[PDB]
């Protein structure tokens, strides 16, 4: 055993690279493309898919498809697909040879560990392997032990309480409401301004369109409000094709739907009033630490002003006299895959890992016997 | 006759008991501060 | 006063009814909801807000709500709205000229107590009413008047140690675990197998399949055993969409937190060893009686099996020479309600009503001096 | 020494969970039905 | 042999010191901890057990537990924990050199002794040992030859009159009833007012509350009919999460059970009425300087208000014509740990250890000839 | 010279004597018997 891997699967962008390394050596897209239109050159070097990078420039032509929703595998062909790209492609890496540790989402249907375990065994031949839940990778990356750690992704948001080492797993919640789910909703609301996005490769634009220009606000009313003076908050946007799109309020109506999922007709609260919930869920004397230490990862996190709504929020629902204070470092994207690096170099941690005979001898079950 | 109103204490949020604020999705909690102290909590209103 | 009302206006359904009846008359839901979504239908005369059955079977398009959370009442307005149901729709009686009975757990706050005499002498008008404690009820139900009697709705368990008529008021236990929690659990626990229920309308399906499919293991480690071998314990339902559910385990695991509080993360201990720390809080004489008439009430003490369960416990905690008796009559879900109906029917009961003229010479403080 | 195939069971599209129908243009949504019951769905395919 | 060690091994508070010194050098409760949800963070490397303050502050993770019930050993593998934690970590001294004095409640099991001493002879190598009564250490502290103490701690209330230096074991009254029986009651009477306490964390909250904001009443009606004008009386609280609980009858209300058991069911007299029967069991003239010298100590005698309660009921029982004077030194909760370290520091008391060539010769039978 | 462990009786658990089942919550009660002779009981371990 060389050196572990570390994989993100990111339900929009796959994460992968050596532990040790402070940052992934390859992000991707978790996209998988078929030709939607027919051939007709010949000799043009064709291949029946396209996957990663090849795929994303390729949109034109391609009908993108995403393997994970949610974070769950939803189509286990293009899944191993991807693996193979990831190992193969670009890390240039034989798994044959070395360890891997794969960050999951709670909560997640048991089966998507099984088959995932069975694919890494019986497929791909990794000498020993590991699943851990991205946000405790995310806590690890923070360098703690104790705090809320809120990751969303682009397919889940989800917290989980720890003080010190230990996880409140009662206290875990989970919403479906991210980053995929997010952009149509953009794709939505931009036909308000006649713009008719439509097509899996729009939805990349829309995406791009969403990451570059959309924010969040200190009082959405407020915000809303300033639409009157409509010439401030508007903000250009050039298409591949050269077409320029301009849009007001719409860049910040889509992010505040994470917290007012009653946007897309969700009846649960945002990702505000369940970190709450979370927190009071937890023991009397833990919340103390939890305010204190209300860590964020995952990439729509990184929205400008997440952090500002989110503690103006949390200091309306917690008490008053009490101190709150988000952690947001400049890393949330990749900070799940940092944890990942940290944790699978620690020589304690060397004895958790399931070896190829710890599978052999007990088949896929092993997983929930090991890991959390 | 008529009598004033006993208006209830405000819900302490004990880790367990006869108060969780998950229990009825359909209300939202609010802070019910007095002399810079929330004293508990009490469920209105949407989300 | 020709004819007394009873009302149980516990956490799950309102019983209530008429004395003298054996059986409620109304068992409609406690649950107030709120549509959720704009009516572009105009003039189909769509009511603010529905309650009881109409938001039970409109469910798809409302909020459902339950002014009552473990056993305390925490909205007021619709508790009102469910008062008022109950009264004018449902049992079609104006509650003006009729003493009404209601039924409370025990340990409650003396605000509740308050609020709810206010409401019934100042917007009902009651002529008398009278407040007593569940579980106690449920020994006139039984007919007996000795019994460590056991109560298990939707939103709390009690047990209350009853002697030749006399309460044991200091050996009185109460968990905040029951129907609610419980199903909130099984909620939990089906995400295992993919089949995620986030609404509340899911809530209500979630209580379906834990009213028809769950039962409570004799041996937990066995029935694990068991559902670990591919076997006829797995049971299939069918949803209201048509799409059809299958459970093994979890028909036995979410039960099974009735005696492993841990489960659900709660430190205190099973509804089994509480109702066995009662028996011993009490005097030394009494227990003879107590282990011979452990009575059974409340819906989550109508699972298939529940009563083998809790035998094997209170005979494996209590000495060998004793003989235990647990008493399930079929009606267990009614018997808190029918044992009401009994008490107001009393001759020698009609002194101990609260008078219109007695709440109005001193407020709503006479219920601590008039009732238990 | 390989184990047999462990399976996903067939999803359930709840109106909000695990998954939903549009967010994957690029897969049909097929059903998969024996015995009388419909265990649920999966993603497949093309057009 | 340079120092002896005294130990009070207190229900609620170990208090432990080096001889001769008027002050303990350690106290911290007597709780043993462990982690009550599971641990995820491989490397943290969280210890299986907690004792002491370390289990008090991280109790919010912790199933706090007491090995002394009403001063009785009723674990003995924690017992041992807490032994060797006082020794090893807060005294910071091997005890297999330092001769030990260790304080017990009178009327115990005698096996209690015996393994107690078993503990000292076997696994700590103590060279030599001596047990004590809590009580009349309480006479050494207060420097008198004659006195009716009555202490109270945490485990029990006892009074144990002393005249001339002769103990009458025959007039000796113990009570079960003491601070962790009537901080449950706190719990109890808090659901009054809606404060629900269940975990063991928050009952040491409980005790938090009690500790600081309980009261002993002159006249308990007066009191309560102050408390109907509830604007005077009350006072805040607030919690570790922020909360503010706001008491008002309860503060006098958990106190007066020591004056009134009846309140926890309790048959037995108050904390009064036991001391004057005390008096009346002794002879007929050493009444006269009982009454004079009542010594109060332990912990829960450390309520305002407490003298002068005491003082007017044994006024009301005693004989009108003998001048009562009930003694509190500001010091009561340390007060049997300063008569041990007084009195171990005797020239004269050395002949009376417990050798190590004694307990080899004879066993932990030897108690029960050399100690009271 | 180590002399034999000597045994604590167990608990009789009356109704206020110095035995009480709920002042640990963090032990279960364990029936210790002998032939039908149920004796007492001794606490330790979880729930
Ligand atoms: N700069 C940005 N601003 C706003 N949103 C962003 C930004 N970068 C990424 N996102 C969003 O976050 C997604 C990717 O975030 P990432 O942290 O990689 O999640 P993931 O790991 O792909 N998903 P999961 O497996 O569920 O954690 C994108 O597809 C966008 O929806
Ligand atoms: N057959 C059953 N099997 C299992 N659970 C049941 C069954 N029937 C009803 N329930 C549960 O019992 C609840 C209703 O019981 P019920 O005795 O009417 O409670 P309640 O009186 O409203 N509650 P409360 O008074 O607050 O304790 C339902 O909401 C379910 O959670
Ligand atoms: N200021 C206080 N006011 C009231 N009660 C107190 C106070 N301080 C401590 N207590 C109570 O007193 C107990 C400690 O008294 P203490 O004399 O040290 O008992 P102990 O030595 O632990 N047990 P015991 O062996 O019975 O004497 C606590 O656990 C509380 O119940
Ligand atoms: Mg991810
Ligand atoms: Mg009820
Ligand atoms: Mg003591």
């Amino acid at each position: 055993e060389t050196t572990a891997l570390v994989c993100d699967n990111g339900s929009g962008l796959v994460k992968a690279g050596f532990a040790g390394d402070d940052a992934p050596r390859a992000v991707f897209p978790s996209i998988v493309g078929r030709p939607r239109h027919q051939g007709v050159m010949v000799g043009m070097g064709q291949k029946d898919s396209y996957v990663g990078d090849e795929a994303q420039s390729k949109r034109g032509i391609l009908t993108l498809k995403y393997p994970i929703e949610h974070g769950i595998i939803t189509n286990w062909d293009d899944m191993e697909k991807i693996w193979h790209h990831t190992f193969y492609n670009e890390l240039r890496v034989a798994p044959e040879e070395h360890p891997t540790l794969l960050t999951e989402a709670p909560l997640n249907p048991k089966a998507n560990r099984e088959k995932m375990t069975q694919i890494m065994f019986e497929t791909f031949n990794v000498p020993a392997m590991y699943v851990a839940i991205q946000a405790v990778l995310s806590l690890y990356a923070s360098g703690r032990t104790t705090g809320i750690v809120l990751d969303s992704g682009d397919g889940v948001t989800h917290n989980v309480p720890i003080y010190e080492g230990y996880a409140l797993p009662h206290a875990i919640m989970r919403l479906d409401l991210a980053g995929r789910d997010l952009t149509d909703y953009l794709m939505k609301i931009l036909t308000e301004r006649g713009y008719s996005f439509v097509t899996t490769a729009e939805r990349e634009i829309v995406r791009d369109i969403k990451e570059k220009l959309c924010y969040v606000a200190l009082d959405f009313e407020n915000e809303m409000a300033t639409a009157a003076s409509s010439s401030s908050l508007e903000k250009s946007y050039e298409l591949p094709d050269g077409q320029v799109i301009t849009i007001g309020n719409e860049r910040f109506r889509c992010p505040e739907t994470l917290f007012q999922p009653s946007f897309i007709g969700m009846e649960s609260a945002g990702i505000h009033e369940t970190t709450y919930n979370s927190i009071m869920k937890c023991d009397i004397d833990i919340r103390k630490d939890l305010y204190a230490n209300n860590v964020m990862s995952g990439g729509t996190t990184m929205y400008p002003g997440i952090a500002d709504r989110m503690q103006k929020e949390i200091t309306a629902l917690a008490p008053s006299t009490m101190k709150i204070k988000i952690i947001a470092p400049p890393e949330r994207k990749y900070s799940v895959w940092i944890g990942g690096s940290i944790l699978a170099s620690l020589s304690t941690f060397q004895q958790m890992w399931i070896t190829k005979q710890e599978y052999d001898e007990a088949g896929p079950s092993i997983v929930h016997r090991k890991c959390f | 006759k008529k009598w004033p109103e006993v208006k209830i204490p405000a819900r302490i949020i004990t880790t367990s008991g006869n108060a969780s604020v998950d229990g009825n999705p359909g209300y939202r909690p609010t802070r019910v501060d007095s002399n810079g102290e929330t004293m508990g909590y009490e469920m209105r209103d949407r989300v």
